[PDB]
């Protein structure tokens, strides 16, 4: 039933866990006690910007993602219009949360406007770049600057374009 | 006593499209990178580690229409087999 | 009739450590990342796709020494499973 | 027994195969017949260099290499010591091979010294750059560029420093 907390989530049995734990012995991230466990997420979502185009559909994505992120055990953050500055101060403070100490995993959310170089700010123009690198998240959650995850999965999704081209090419058929 | 540990690991980045190229975004519908991907995590993350799941959903954009993209899994240093057990 | 492909699909990379960071290499014995990727595709190839080998090698990375690594494995558009199938 | 052409790599059996070919339907890459196959793949290594220090063992890893592609079913080409133009054209060379269209997949090995931004070429110096950006590894065998690979994998392995950094950090035990 999708009434309960993992909603549209299909269930792991026990059946299929064990299975699990067998076909793969000692190669499997460790899962904490579902009693104890703090799983954190974050979702940084800009839709409404400055000077491009609103990202109509977002709150769709936003919904979808929330809730998929809580039926998989987390608790999520969501943050919307942001300044590359200002998803930086967000994450530095979510790698800052005492509860990735009790957590076993993280997923990150990015969703923007997006180029070549890296994720849109809401203030982001050609004249005035405002971007997030790729590279400056996992800094942000490395062993060095997040501690607290060591040894833990995390999970960065990002929607967002990464340049101009439609990506095909074509061929004789 | 101190030891050390590695800087960078355990991490995997999945972004919606390759490097250079577009991702597509419906006004009612969503992203179709976020559609697809939650549709695939709901079907997928009892039986299949977080790196199968993306890998399937790399699968379902195989065929391009006039809107394509392929979803790229990036800067990956998971060691182990990330299974959600959902429902544990 | 022409009919539309992706630009960049089934690509793999697997560097010998993270972004910022030394790989190693031992005078005498060669590359650490690369006796070790040979060491575990001699071992793998036969029963694991090579994304799942890759995994492995990065696993036996995991507890660091004086001179420690990290391999990643970077920019995937595979959307199948990779065997090797050796002797086939 | 080593003597084979898969030399000391374990062999596959057809109980294996078929077993592999259960547990995953329709998401393996299709093999080619073995009969009629040509596999390619390419070795760049870059061992004696004009302003940094010689590579020491890099001959034990193109040997290792070699041998590894060679029991893998694959006919290497080596090539040593280039300048990051020099490889830019061998690659290009690589991506218009003819074989390429009656194989199923290919292994692209690069070996060098190493920075931040990429591999670097036979005269690379600090004062004057010589550097082979992976963008670029990619670009040269994507679908526009070498069509013959189309659906079939392309395997990259990249041994090179990638910064100056030790890669580690301290924690309390």
């Amino acid at each position: 039933t999708s009434s309960g907390s993992e909603g549209n989530v299909k269930l792991c049995s026990l059946e299929e866990a064990q299975r699990i734990w067998k076909q793969k012995s000692a190669e499997i991230y460790p899962i904490m006690d579902k009693s104890s466990r703090t799983r954190l997420a974050l979702i940084i979502c800009n839709e409404e910007f400055d000077s491009i185009p609103r990202r109509t559909g977002a709150e769709v994505d936003i919904t979808g993602m929330t809730m998929l992120l809580q039926n998989l055990g987390y608790s999520v953050d969501v943050k919307k219009n942001l300044t590359a500055s200002d998803m930086t101060t967000e994450l530095e403070a979510f790698a800052h949360r005492p509860e990735h100490k009790t957590s076993d995993s993280t997923f990150l959310v990015f969703m923007s406007h997006g180029i070549r170089e890296g994720i849109c700010g809401k203030k982001h123009s050609e004249q005035v770049p405002d971007i997030l690198q790729l590279n400056a998240i996992f800094n942000m959650l490395n062993t060095k600057n997040c501690p607290s995850l060591k040894d833990k999965p995390k999970v960065i999704i990002i929607q967002a374009c990464r340049g101009d081209s439609p990506g095909v090419v074509w061929f004789k058929d | 006593a101190i030891r050390k540990a590695h800087i960078e690991k355990d991490f995997i980045a999945f972004c919606s499209s390759t490097p250079d190229n577009v991702s597509w975004r419906h006004p009612t519908m969503g992203s179709v990178f976020i559609g697809r991907l939650i549709e695939h995590m709901q079907e997928y993350a009892c039986s299949c580690d977080v790196e199968e799941i993306f890998r399937k959903v790399r699968f379902s954009f195989e065929q391009p229409d006039g809107r394509a993209q392929m979803p790229t899994t990036e800067r990956v240093t998971l060691t182990r087999c990330f299974y959600l057990f959902p429902g544990h």
